[PDB]
């Protein structure tokens, strides 16, 4: 069962895929070896809810049909801050112009 | 005159759609669609020489076919079947499956199209403005992208 | 080689598979790109339809509808026209 997600801090999103089967520990190694930091200076987030390093993401409600690769699920990831971690913050995409009335 | 310069048009506009099938076969476009959605429908070739296509889509009784014809320029609905003087006839075939899907939407039942393939980007965002507006005159885009929009004006 | 970075003009940093940004003709023909002038909410869009776009190419899955809002279908048509895609 393949998820896609997009994982999210600041103003960085890495598009990526899993199983339903893999751990929030497994995703911590494919963003370790992307942004560089290790597993243990990042927290993953579902909405507000931290995720444990030895759950599964379809244990953590990511579900194939829910994580769609043209409506990807957000994970939420927050990294060390000296000694404790940052607050999560992802930074909203900008907002679309007005539509044309003729298309409204 | 079978008029062949209108014929190419139509089967352009045929090809760009991503749900004609080409040489399909009664028997698999039956397989396709036999546990899709009620009015999902595809078009493919008609094993029949008097048609050029035909459509086949799920009913609630299983998949069925209505062939179109081809005559003098126009693509109309199969006229052995259904009354002749009734049925509306049209320069393109994808029209054809749009007028009839729109008329489903406010016994030919047609939803949602099978596709063959994953369209580009361009031609799915042309899919979402036909169904928001017809009005590409007046779009805030530059002409190149208005003429791109214009070669395939349906909502499916 | 195996991810890139999308920069939108807004300062959103995409990070996607190369794999599937080479989906984009324009993309394929330049690891790290700054579009100076398609936003996040547009680019946002492209990364998720290039990860479509690979999934639903030569399979045998029945191919899901591809979500634009109207809002954005004419910045993304205008995206997609630059990105070849
Ligand atoms: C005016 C109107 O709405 N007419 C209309 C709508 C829906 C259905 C019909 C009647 N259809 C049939 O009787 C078809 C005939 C048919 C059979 C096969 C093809 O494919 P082709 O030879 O490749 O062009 C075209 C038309 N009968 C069926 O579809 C029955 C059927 C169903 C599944 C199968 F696998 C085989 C046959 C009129």
């Amino acid at each position: 069962m393949d998820v896609f997600l997009m994982i999210r801090r600041h103003k960085t999103t890495i598009f990526t895929d899993a199983k339903e089967s893999s751990t929030v520990f497994e995703l911590k190694r494919i963003v370790e070896g992307i942004l560089k930091r290790p597993p243990d200076e990042q927290r993953l987030y579902k909405d507000d809810q931290l995720l444990d390093d030895g759950k599964t993401l379809g244990e953590c409600g990511f579900t194939s049909q829910t994580a769609r690769p043209q409506a990807p699920a957000t994970v939420g990831l927050a990294f060390r801050a000296d000694d404790t971690f940052e607050a999560l913050c992802i930074e909203p995409f900008s907002s679309p112009p007005e539509l044309p009335d003729v298309m409204k | 005159s079978m008029q062949a310069a209108r014929l190419a048009k139509a089967l352009r506009e045929l090809g760009q759609t991503g749900w004609y099938w080409g040489s399909m076969t009664v028997n698999e476009a039956k397989e396709k669609l036999k546990e899709a959605p009620e009015g999902t429908f595809l078009i493919r070739d008609s094993s029949h020489s008097d048609y050029l296509l035909t459509i086949s889509v799920k009913t609630s009784a299983g998949p069925t076919n209505l062939r179109i014809e081809y005559q003098d320029g126009k693509f109309r609905l199969d006229s052995i079947i259904c009354v002749k003087s009734k049925l509306k006839q049209f320069d393109s075939v994808v029209h054809l499956i749009d007028y009839y899907v729109q008329m489903c939407k406010d016994h030919l039942y047609l939803t949602k199209p099978l596709y063959t393939s994953a369209p580009s980007l361009q031609h799915l965002c042309r899919l979402t403005i036909n169904k928001c507006t017809g009005a590409i005159w007046g779009l805030p885009l530059p002409t190149r992208l208005k003429d791109y929009l214009e070669e395939y004006k349906f909502q499916v | 080689m195996m991810y890139v970075k999308l920069i939108s003009s807004d300062g959103h940093e995409f990070i996607v598979k190369r794999e599937h940004a080479l989906t984009s003709g324009t993309i394929k023909a330049m690891n790290e790109v700054n579009f100076r002038e398609i936003p996040s909410h547009v680019l946002s869009k492209v990364c998720m339809y290039f990860t479509y776009k690979v999934r639903y190419t030569n399979s045998s899955t029945e191919i899901p509808e591809f979500p634009i809002a109207p809002e954005i279908a004419l910045e993304l048509l205008m995206a997609a026209n630059f990105l070849d895609c």
